[PDB]
């Protein structure tokens, strides 16, 4: 049962060395690609909706500005999530079909995934029914499992990096902070509403951080807000060092059960972080009905689809202001992205 | 209620990374 799943992780440890190790570089041109529209634009840089004229593919289409990664001390952290991303293969992880760069920009061409972000569809119906949020919780449990046990931190999980495809099933899309480490780190990143008490209280922190996330994720879709919300950050942080939860009425006793776990600030006592690892998560009550393997071989019926009116439509993503691509005649910060 | 503060609060919209 957990040999089946020692195996698995073996033979993915494998494949996943070979890319981490000779990571794939420049496998197309922002010449063959034809821009669409913009899906979303932010810290993660712009992303748009593409066509692959020689296949006819559509896809989304990362742009980073090199200049502004500079400036945003991101370059680390833009190496990490390429390197990561290309070198990475599970149900749940969004694929990186093609990487490369010019003299102003670094692209990362992923499949385009048109159900549109977890956090739209959340907002829009207020809360998703516990056994909803079970279905995706099942996903990211598994996601992590494979994630951690690469060595990987993900440290950005939220409804907004989460996206629906056209089978119902999750995709894990944002890499930016995605970090390969055995030990301790220390970098504080993440979201306000996300962070364990550990990254906020500038402690070295570990996976642990990432089950913490999940506590917040569960809370936030079946209540419909998140466990912790202030209009100021600071007022955040005040409110998840305290070591205080309020679940709502509807919350099912197997459900408070697991996020008063999830949500441990005691590192010895939270669940993933634990002897049994990842199976104190997937062996508690809230979980009885998820059959593991059927959600990993996608055999599960998704309490949702979203609607689909043909390929290239974006009518599950909010419209947002286009600009031009340029490309300066001289190339910017060649030495600090030489191996993107 | 707490929705109801929480859909008055300033964020129920993307939240930015820190
Ligand atoms: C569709 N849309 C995407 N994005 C558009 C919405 C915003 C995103 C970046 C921020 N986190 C969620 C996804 C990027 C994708 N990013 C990768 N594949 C995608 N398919």
């Amino acid at each position: 049962e957990q040999e089946s799943v020692k195996e698995f992780l073996a033979k993915a440890k494998e494949d996943f060395l070979k890319k981490w190790e000779n990571p794939a570089q420049n496998t197309a041109h922002l010449d063959q690609f034809e821009r669409i529209k913009t899906l979303g634009t932010g810290s993660f840089g712009r992303v748009m909706l593409v066509k692959h004229m020689e296949t006819g593919n559509h896809y989304a289409m990362k742009i980073l500005d090199k200049q502004k990664v500079v400036k945003l001390k991101q370059i680390e952290h833009t190496l990490n999530e390429k390197r990561i991303l290309q070198a990475v293969n599970f149900p749940f992880l969004v694929k990186l079909e093609f990487s490369f760069k010019d003299n102003s920009n670094l692209y990362m061409v992923m499949e385009y995934v048109p159900g549109g972000e977890m956090f739209s569809h959340l907002r829009r119906i207020g809360r998703f029914s516990e056994p909803h949020a079970r279905f995706y919780a099942a996903q990211i449990v598994l996601t992590f499992e494979y994630l951690h046990s690469l060595d990987l931190i993900y440290r950005d999980l939220k409804p907004e990096n989460l996206l629906i495809d056209q089978q119902g099933y999750i995709q894990v899309t944002d890499f930016g902070f995605a970090k390969r480490v055995k030990g301790r780190t220390w970098t504080l990143c993440g979201t306000p509403e996300y962070l364990a008490p550990e990254i906020i209280l500038s402690k070295g922190y570990n996976k642990a951080v990432d089950w913490w996330a999940l506590g917040v994720l569960i809370y936030e879709m079946a209540a419909g807000y998140p466990p912790f919300f202030a209009d100021q950050p600071i007022q955040i942080y005040e409110k998840i060092v305290s070591g205080k939860v309020r679940f709502p009425s509807h919350f099912s006793s197997d459900l408070k059960d697991l996020l008063r776990n999830l949500l441990q600030v005691d590192l010895t006592k939270r669940f993933g972080n634990l002897k049994n690892g990842v199976n104190d998560i997937k062996n508690h009550k809230w979980f009885a009905t998820t059959d593991w393997i059927a959600i990993y071989q996608r055999k599960v019926e998704a309490p949702f689809i979203p609607k689909f009116k043909g390929p290239g439509d974006t009518s599950n993503f909010d419209d947002y202001e286009e600009e031009e691509i340029r490309v300066s005649i001289n190339e910017k910060c060649g030495k600090e992205f030489s191996e993107f | 209620t707490t929705y109801a503060d929480f859909i008055a609060s300033g964020r129920t919209g993307r939240r930015n990374a820190i």
